[PDB]
């Protein structure tokens, strides 16, 4: 009952109307041993009404894939590209400038390597 | 207030001028009859800068057609689109000329008729009070634009001083030497003036427009009537700056003025890509602005015969890449982002170099509200190799004793054919000392 109303604080400061709980809101019962029973019924079906939301509708898979594709170099197309356009900034010691130009040539490996799913990899930024 | 007079002259510059006011008026809405739309003032922003400004909402062109050939004019008035040009500001019916092919027969002409030629076609100058400059729509293959357009490239630098020049001017055609033979006199003839009594030039090479007509255009043999597409297109897409709402460079000498360097040295290379239509189903899932300046700089829409290996002693020094239409342009600083990265230009070791963008909303229309376009207004320092490649095939010429005797007959009586070798050596020159 703890880790319920956690999910259901962080559903309410979202829209205050978007609540997972809804279409379950039975009243609880006097009882010496059933009142466990009605809390097993409403953990089930809040975790997973918002398990579905976040992960498909607003794509929680598809963040992870672009943090495999560059954290575990999965897709290596744009990332050799990426990775032969460091050679030439990083044949020098570092300099303040030069982070401003590796997301010039992050993108440039990038959109011409024209996926789709790119979108989800403009959220890449760049540490040095 | 920037009211230019575009001077159409010789067998090839008309044509090339016909479909360029045959372009306008798809763009902005209108019939060269009449109006039908009302997408004109509602789109379209601002159209007193090249047509005459309106007396019963008739766009009038501000344009004079003189040939020697009656050929060119014949098949205009059959055309619907004569309608809008007017028979009594350059010629009436029945307009005629000489017999005639020579550069010493319009250079001979156009002091006997030289008042009539200066009569009615100054009526359109004191139109408007500020008046911006005058365009010599001519061309250079023949003898009828190129002996009669050497002449106002002098007396109109007197009478009119403080007025723009510069030119649209096409180069001939260097393949065989068979039916023209008279190619490399009377080209250097008016590439002196192009020089010294003009400011500046827009080249448009022949050799290079067949590289482009079989690229993606797709023929088999090739005519005449494909030389028009690829030169109304970018005469409209340069003042697409002035005629439609801009604001930096809205003046043709605005972008004039950012671009050439020093006198005697103002050939600007072009360059336009789009020109397939079965591009069109693949734009509408944004295509950006972010690929389509990569390949300007990429040898491969220009129009300019040059040398591939020469470009690396060679430096830019003035590049323009005008987008047109949508531009999306919260990535238009993400594309000049991209160019310092790569140095596709090699830039002056003496000054600094300027990669100067520009955009402004197109023709309320399906086709030009969907597709980008990019224009190409180069400056690079390779140029030479054209200039290399007419006075090689000018001296040469000389020692075979062709048109030496058959030439000095009429109007000619020293040997000027050195004053023109040693101004264009003194281009030349001038261009390679440029880079200290």
């Amino acid at each position: 009952i703890l880790s319920t109303g956690k999910y259901l604080n962080v559903v309410r400061e979202c829209g205050h109307d978007v609540t997972c709980p809804d279409a379950k809101e039975i009243t609880y019962t006097l009882k010496e041993q059933a009142y466990v029973e009605r809390i097993e019924k409403a953990y089930n079906y809040a975790s997973k009404v918002l398990l579905d939301f976040l992960m498909e509708e607003e794509e929680l898979v598809a963040h992870l894939r672009s943090i495999k594709h560059y954290f575990l170099m999965d897709q290596g197309d744009f990332f050799v590209h990426f990775m032969d356009l460091t050679e030439e900034e990083l044949k020098k010691p570092v300099d303040d400038i030069i982070p401003t130009r590796l997301e010039a040539l992050l993108e440039l490996a990038l959109r011409m390597s024209t996926a789709n799913t790119d979108p989800f990899k403009d959220d890449l930024k760049i540490e040095l | 207030p920037r009211e230019i007079i575009t001077l159409q002259l010789g067998q090839c510059g008309n044509q090339i001028g016909f479909e360029f006011w045959k372009q306008l008026c798809a763009e902005h809405g209108i019939s060269p009859e009449g109006i039908v739309e009302e997408f004109a003032t509602e789109g379209t922003d601002r159209k007193d800068v090249f047509f005459y400004q309106a007396d019963d909402e008739h766009y009038i062109p501000r344009a004079v057609l003189l040939d020697l050939e009656p050929r060119v004019i014949h098949s205009i008035l059959n055309s619907p689109y004569a309608n809008l040009y007017n028979p009594e500001n350059i010629y009436l019916s029945e307009h005629g000329g000489g017999a005639g092919n020579n550069w010493a027969s319009g250079f001979s002409q156009g002091e006997k008729i030289h008042e009539d030629i200066f009569d009615i076609i100054d009526r359109e100058a004191d139109g408007s009070d500020s008046l911006e400059g005058f365009v010599l729509c001519h061309s250079i293959a023949g003898g009828t634009g190129s002996g009669l357009g050497s002449y106002l490239l002098e007396r109109l630098n007197d009478r009119y001083p403080k007025k723009l020049v510069q030119t649209y001017s096409v180069f001939p055609n260097q393949d065989e030497m068979s039916h023209v033979v008279v190619q490399p006199y009377n080209s250097l003839l008016t590439l002196k003036r192009l020089t010294q009594n003009a400011d500046c030039v827009v080249v448009l090479d022949n050799t290079a427009l067949n590289r482009i007509a079989t690229d993606r255009l797709h023929i088999q043999n090739p005519s005449f009537s494909q030389i028009n597409q690829l030169v109304s297109t970018i005469m409209s897409a340069s003042t697409t700056t002035l005629r439609y709402p801009g604001y930096m460079n809205n003046d043709l000498i605005g972008l004039i003025a950012s671009l050439i360097p020093t006198p005697r040295l103002h050939f600007l290379m072009t360059g336009y890509t789009p020109l397939t239509t079965d591009q069109s189903v693949a734009s509408v899932r944004k295509t950006t602005v972010l690929d389509v300046m990569r390949r300007l700089l990429q040898p491969k829409n220009v129009m300019v015969s040059t040398g591939r290996d020469r470009q690396t002693n060679h430096c830019y020094i003035a590049i323009l890449n005008i987008i047109q239409g949508e531009v999306d342009p919260t990535q238009v600083h993400k594309s000049l982002q991209r160019i310092r990265e790569r140095k596709l230009a090699n830039f002056i070791p003496w000054g600094p170099a300027s990669i100067q963008v520009a955009l402004s909303r197109k023709s309320p229309y399906l086709p030009s509200a969907h597709r980008v376009s990019g224009l190409m207004m180069a400056n690079h320092t390779n140029i030479s190799s054209l200039f290399e490649r007419t006075c090689r095939q000018y001296d040469k010429l000389r020692k075979r004793e062709a048109f030496l005797e058959q030439f000095r007959k009429e109007d000619i009586f020293k040997d000027n054919f050195d004053e023109l070798d040693n101004s264009r050596e003194i281009v030349q020159q001038l261009i390679d000392e440029y880079h200290a």
